[PDB]
């Protein structure tokens, strides 16, 4: 996913 | 509007925040044709809203795990979108429901995105590869060992005869649509992550976005850095940036500091920087028509922003 590191 | 075209600065002012993602959004994108706003997010939907009112629309939905990224097709029929679940789906926007399960990569699905002529799709995923899609057969063209390691963005050019490519392994690619072939390679004497990466609006350059706080301007022909543009936190996330041209003409991009800032395109000077959010601003939007910018945060936040200027 994009939205974690 | 009121201001230049080529204004000073803008003046850019928050008019609605949108809430109904129940996690981290990671993107946001105006129809062609500015009538909607799509959302992609963590908690496995896309939404849909008004571009210039806010209002909620609909909610689509269907993948298994995270949607890392959501585009439009040009008629803004349809959407694509990368999920974690390893798939891409073709999405009719009018009908909500999936038309296509795209199947193939074998890791997270971090980015896609349609050609002009919307027959096909790019991908970008974490198992390094670029595939290319047909969109009415849903069946994969080709698979391009693009990078080695994840791939961060696959964006087409205005007649998709070329595609380019970022990845984490420093480097920008494009390619050849037709042969697959790797056409050229931008490339840096440190080789940070490279995190974004588009084609300009007339294709002669590529705005690339790399780890390093920092955002470049391309002139791809002769593989030269133009611009290079600072002054914002951008480390750890791939924050898409976008090219503002209805009004004056600027680099807009999300941040680490929870702002939004925006850039003279020529003097690579912040002009504005959007404040609002109360986490990382991982993805901009700016509308095809009006001055309108969308900008969404992480799951710190969890909602979407549209600001107005003249």
């Amino acid at each position: 996913a994009r939205t974690k590191q | 509007g009121p201001l230049g075209s080529t204004p000073v600065k803008p003046n850019y002012a928050l008019k609605f925040t949108l809430a109904g993602h129940t996690k981290a959004v990671s993107s946001v994108k105006f129809s062609p044709n500015g009538e909607w706003l799509a959302s992609s997010s963590a908690d496995k939907l896309i939404k849909i809203w008004g571009a210039y009112d806010g209002k909620f629309e609909k909610t689509i939905s269907g993948h298994k795990l995270g949607i890392s990224d959501v585009a439009w097709s040009s008629d803004s029929n349809l959407l694509v979108s990368a999920s974690d679940d390893k798939t891409l789906k073709i999405w009719d926007v009018s009908s909500g429901k999936c038309l296509k399960t795209l199947k193939g990569h074998s890791n997270y699905v971090f980015c896609c995105n349609f050609n002009p002529q919307s027959n096909l799709i790019v991908s970008g995923s974490f198992d390094e590869s670029v595939r290319i899609w047909d969109v009415k057969t849903g069946k994969c063209l080709k698979t391009l060992p693009a990078h080695s390691d994840p791939v961060s963005a696959v964006h087409f050019n205005r007649d998709g005869s070329l595609i380019v490519s970022s990845s984490y392994d420093g480097l920008c690619r494009i390619w050849d649509t037709a042969s697959g072939q790797c056409l050229k390679t931008l490339i840096d004497d440190d080789n940070p992550p490279v995190s974004f990466v588009k084609f300009s609006p007339n294709g002669k350059y590529i705005l690339a976005a790399t780890l390093d706080n920092t955002l470049k301007l391309w002139d791809y022909s002769k593989g030269k850095c133009l611009k290079t543009y600072t002054g914002h936190k951008n480390e750890k996330y791939c924050i898409f940036a976008n090219f503002s041209v209805t009004g004056g003409k600027w680099i807009v991009s999300g941040s680490e500091d929870n702002l939004v800032y925006i850039w003279n395109l020529q003097t690579k000077e912040i002009v504005q920087k959007l404040q609002g959010h109360t986490d990382v601003v991982i993805s901009t939007a700016c509308h095809p028509t009006e001055n309108i910018i969308a900008s969404a945060a992480l799951e710190n936040d969890k909602t979407i922003k549209l600001w107005k200027s003249d």
